[PDB]
């Protein structure tokens, strides 16, 4: 459908397509497809799992049994110990410290399983598992739907406007569609993205920049948007892809020197970015959810294929619109349909789980995307 | 696939629009008594204390015992006669016998110039119409043709079509139903039957059947009383075709079975097209019949339809059909499709007010027990 | 299968359309009234309830007739004397002619084509079938007899696969039909549901069993009058039965339903069976259940449409073929895959059950 | 022969291949359950056992019937009224899908095909005759009749091995067969293997013997399916039996069997009775078993495959001539030799007896 695929590219230009993933469907539903881990370092084979089970799991008792040459794993990570007693002259209690100093002070050595061939073919030794794991699902295609281009005396208007109208009022009309696209987009993306939260809530509650708390240049709300950003690479193989945030929230109180609006409109940055931050990321800006809050994850693929992401957009199209002459009035209303929904994988064990869910069940998926934090703020408003 | 080639169609060029039809125009025996002496062939009416009267004809020149003042002995000797043979006992047969000759005997040359018995007129109809909507959406439309490479609209209107048709069949039928007189009734009711319903189950309708063959054999036979009836009353013939309802069609079906196509064609080839808008076959060679596909209970109607389109008894008279439509509603934008008829129905008058119950060129049964 | 609807789903999920369906008052007969050839009167007896009576004589109904009790007896006479008949809901077709012809007119009385027409979405489901065999077996195959060995277990494992899949067709069948000889196809004195061959009401007082098998049939047509009722879409084009059940029908209307007589009488020159032997009646074509598991029948509607079926069967990726070697002992590894998914008319797996008006499902005792 | 595999031996020892097969709670009703439509229950009668029942018609069990008896009361009523449907195994399987497609999986359920194809190793087993005639009859037959002695005695001999042998491979048959009319195929009033035509439940309610006799074909039906479920190949396709009871078959049907009218229309010209009568039913090819013992049929199962037959005859030397002279008395002598052996689906000669799933011999009686 020409007329609708051209409506298409002038519409779906005006969304935040780059903070989901986008994937395509071509049926009433959409199969979505996304890429878990639940644990990240070494090998994932059997045969490092068993020798990580055969050496120790480096409790305090016996931190201090191993010599030169024996192997420990904390945490899943394998370390070799250099010279005896690693850990004697350690004296943190803390053993995750205790042994980021001994990685440090070489008493102990971050250990690699790679071998000789023949040490794994001689033996017919195990191999790597996978580590991700693809998962698919489909959900419905969804629609919302305008009687917004309102003609009778309107399109006696419209004809005085009649040297631009005609298109006019379908791009028009496209444009309340796509923000409310937009604004359906942010708020799946909203609700899945996990509550960030350090030692309590982002150091012990929501960051709170009120009068009464710390209205004093917006910085600390810029380190804790870094912050989640490193959240995200400590949970995922991947970097932030993009960030989301309303202007109380940091659209505008960031723009006290670690904010930038889009010096260059054209490098690194979608059209409908509102700008970019001085730890980069794209920068959007929502303005409508009483929220005020900030979001940063990722969008990735592979190939060409949107395969990572916390919400995953599919439209489906074989944009339409109507003229129906309704008594007087040769109205024009615009039909516009789409799959958007979050890996339900993420709150499933397995497939038995899965398959009795769905991914644009949001009141399921709320706060489980793994792929994106959410940072709730307090304003001094 | 419309039904009506058991009606005068005679269609309109304009509503009122006018239809015609073939309408039709439309004894003192001597006392049997006690001491009577009969005559061979003379015929004498006796009224018994019991069950009325009886009109008997002597085929004995017998003397009616003149000893038999009370009437219950006379009574007991007519039936002794009767018994005999005597006196043999036949109704209408005597009085047309004796009608006749009281004609013959009193004729006249005189100007006993009758009419032939059909006055012949016509009736004035609207082109009343009925209609459709096909009330589908935009998103099966669309992936309709996005799954499956599918018509959408064109599938719609196929059905859309096959359906006004049907249903406009099925308003001649319920007309016919509607003016159709009751049948297995008056000269086509048997002594022990339940009035107007034929039951498979009741040995007086099946006629001492065994089993369902032959019960289902009791059913045509009565189909054929009920073509006759028809055909005494129109003055025009015997019934030619049957309304029924599926399972009525399915045991007429299974009985004497060359009379319908089972679509074993259809069936073989793994249901090419049901085509379920025509005539099952032609039942004990007589009868064309279609099925009811609406029936509300379970029953047959039996009709006679002249080669005359003036002479069906129900007229049907298409001035417009299949007027396609197309729209959208406004208020969500939907499609809209549709279609219209103009056709009229015409009714031979036999005085809708003269039609309830009274249409002598159709008789309808109730069934039970299949 | 070959009476579902394909709707082939190059999809998984996938779906499939359906055309679904969308889904007296007769003034009085009383005492001293009088009737008036052709109209219709209603009344109500002691025993026995309403009924509504139809007049061929203009008679005045007893004005003596002050107790309803002699009231009855009077409306029975005048029946017995020919003056009355009685139909029930046929009536009601005459009272609502009579009200919509008096009340006609253009306004806006569109009717709908009653159809709802709809969606079902549906996954590919699977199905696997190993060849299982070692390499010794296939070389003495070819080596014996020039038999093409692995590829003749193919052919028979691809059979067998699709054999199975086509078992479960029917399972579902069988658990989406509605249950037959109920309703509309009861015999007051039947048995609901169960047809036994020695029940003489079923059999309808069959002499033997050439009339007793005739009276199967017959049964069948009902059934399949109730599903052209119920969808609106006419009569079952179909028998599903078991071996029992297909021999017993068999029996009549000659050969009609075929055993491939050629084959038996070239002496197993193949069996065939795979598929619907025939045509029942001359109207239904009859498929083999070959996994019966008690004994039974099945009647069921399928039209020209492929979203008129009642049921659908999509073969994304049919008879895939799979192949390996396993070197613990060096032998073959050949199989086969499927994903077809299957979906019935919503008629609302839950909604499945006993729900389905396209078919009808009959338990047969007495053979 | 026709009627089992060959696969011909190059020698002893020797070998045929054989396609050998591999070989839930419905809630339960009770008082004030609203049963709904479609749905099933349990119900154990205090008389006469347990069904299932599914509902057409959503309705409440009567909530007094806390007493069992008046529980059975309710359901029948409720059963009488339609409102409730028994079926036992229809219904088994109907919950059994359910709860593996409702709470199905993924995974990886790769089974094996029901087929394993297997082989045997057989010996060509020898049989041969002698004529054992003498010279003063080869003199005057020639002499007396024009005829040339040894010549007619060696079609008679050669006729005589090959009925032989015939023979024996049917008493392997037999041996081998299952009992039929057990099982699966009996009536409930039967008499366990053994048909009897004087018995009115085996025969039907039949009368005379048009009746009485396609009662047995019904039973002959009822063993093919048995058969067909068994080997999970399909249908009997051939019979073996009596002349007794060939005789019965052949007069119903019409043109099953043939009466070789031209054989006695010109006064037993040449009666050939060594290949099969004809195909009863148009299903099963026909052979009388002219060494029967006692009086019965076996109903067999044969596929195209000739390794799809369940026993399979292996020739490997025929009709080889002997001959010479007896000095003691020198008498000539006249003789054949053949070398075959026999091969019988596993099964598992000993995992043969009784156990050939691939027929089902009955016993008759009555005839």
């Amino acid at each position: 459908r020409p007329n609708l695929v051209a409506l298409t590219r002038a519409t779906t230009k005006l969304i935040y397509s780059d903070i989901v993933a986008t994937q395509r469907t071509n049926q009433p539903v959409a199969a979505f497809y996304g890429i878990k881990y639940l644990n990240g370092a070494t090998y994932a084979g059997e045969a490092g799992y068993v020798d990580r089970e055969q050496i120790t799991e480096l409790t305090e008792e016996s931190k201090l049994t191993l010599n030169k040459g024996d192997l420990f794993k904390y945490n899943n990570i394998v370390y070799k110990v250099l010279e005896d007693t690693p850990f004697a002259t350690i004296e943190e209690s803390d053993l995750e410290l205790a042994l980021q100093i001994a990685i440090v002070l070489l008493k102990v050595r971050l250990f690699s399983d790679a071998a000789s061939t023949s040490k794994f073919e001689s033996s017919d030794s195990e191999i790597a598992d996978a580590r991700f794991q693809i998962n698919k699902w489909q959900t419905a295609v969804k629609s919302r739907k305008l009687k917004t281009g309102i003609t009778v005396e309107l399109a006696q208007d419209l004809e005085a406007n009649g040297f631009d109208a005609p298109n006019f009022l379908e791009d028009l009309l496209a444009t309340e569609m796509a923000d409310e696209i937009n604004k359906d987009i942010l708020q799946s993306l909203i609700t899945v993205s996990k509550r960030y939260k350090v030692t309590g809530i982002t150091d012990s509650g929501f960051i709170d920049l009120s009068y009464a708390s710390a209205p004093e240049a917006g910085r600390s709300l810029y380190r804790m948007v870094c912050e989640m950003v490193s959240h995200i690479q400590k949970e995922s193989t991947y970097t932030a892809t993009f960030c989301v945030a309303s202007a109380r929230a940091a659209a505008i109180l960031a723009a006290s020197g670690w904010l930038k609006h889009k010096p260059e409109d054209d490098k690194y940055l979608s059209q409908n970015a509102y700008g970019f931050l001085a730890n980069g990321l794209p920068l959007y800006c929502d303005t409508n959810s009483p929220l005020d809050y900030v979001i940063v994850g990722v969008v990735e693929n592979i190939g060409e294929k949107e395969i990572v992401g916390s919400i995953f957009y599919a439209p489906y199209t074989e944009f339409k619109v109507v003229v129906d002459p309704e008594s007087l009035q040769p109205s024009i209303g615009l039909l516009v349909r789409y799959a958007l929904s979050a890996n339900p994988y993420t709150v499933a064990k397995d497939e038995k789980e899965a398959r009795i869910i769905d991914g644009g069940d949001m009141d399921k998926m709320a706060g489980r995307s793994d792929l994106s934090v959410l940072l709730g703020v307090k304003l001094p408003k | 696939l419309i039904a009506f080639d058991i009606c005068g169609v005679q269609p309109m060029n304009s509503p009122t629009g006018q239809v015609f039809a073939l309408r039709a125009v439309y004894k003192k025996f001597p006392a049997l008594a006690a001491s009577t002496q009969t005559t061979v062939g003379d015929i004498y009416t006796h009224f018994f204390q019991e069950t009325g009267t009886v009109y008997l004809q002597a085929s004995v020149q017998v003397t009616i015992d003149a000893g038999a003042t009370d009437a219950a002995k006379l009574d007991a000797e007519i039936k002794k006669q009767m018994e005999a043979g005597a006196l043999v006992e036949i109704a209408e047969g005597m009085a047309t016998s004796i009608a006749e000759l009281q004609e013959g005997f009193n004729g006249s040359t005189d100007n006993p110039w009758n009419e032939m018995g059909f006055r012949i007129d016509k009736q004035v109809i609207e082109a009343k119409s009925r209609q459709l909507k096909a009330a589908y959406s935009i998103e099966l439309a669309q992936d309709l043709r996005a799954v499956h490479g599918m018509d959408a609209d064109a599938e719609l209107s196929g059905i859309l079509a096959t359906e006004i048709m049907l249903e406009i069949n099925r308003e001649v039928v319920d007309w016919i139903n509607y003016s159709a007189q009751v049948g297995k009734s008056g000269m086509t009711l048997t002594p022990g039957s339940k009035a107007g319903v034929f039951d498979f189950q009741d040995p007086i309708d099946i006629r001492g059947a065994r089993w369902a063959g032959e019960s289902f054999k009791a059913l045509l036979f009565q189909i054929d009383k009920e073509a006759v009836e028809i055909a005494r009353q129109t003055g025009r013939g015997e019934g030619n075709f049957i309304i029924a309802s599926r399972n009525v069609v399915n045991v007429l079906a299974s009985v004497d079975t060359g009379i319908s196509y089972a679509a074993q064609g259809l069936a073989t080839g793994f249901s090419t097209d049901t085509t379920k808008s025509v005539f099952a076959g032609v039942l004990g060679g007589k009868y064309r019949v279609y099925i009811d596909q609406y029936a509300k209970q379970d029953y047959f109607t039996v009709g006679y339809k002249g080669p005359n389109e003036m002479d069906a008894g129900i007229y049907y008279a298409p001035y417009v059909a299949l007027t396609p439509l197309r729209g959208s509603d406004p208020k969500n934008f939907q499609p809209v499709m549709g279609f219209k008829t103009r056709y009229g129905i015409g009714i031979n008058p036999f005085a809708i007010l003269n039609s309830l119950g009274k249409n002598a060129y159709f008789r309808r049964v109730y069934v039970k027990g299949i």
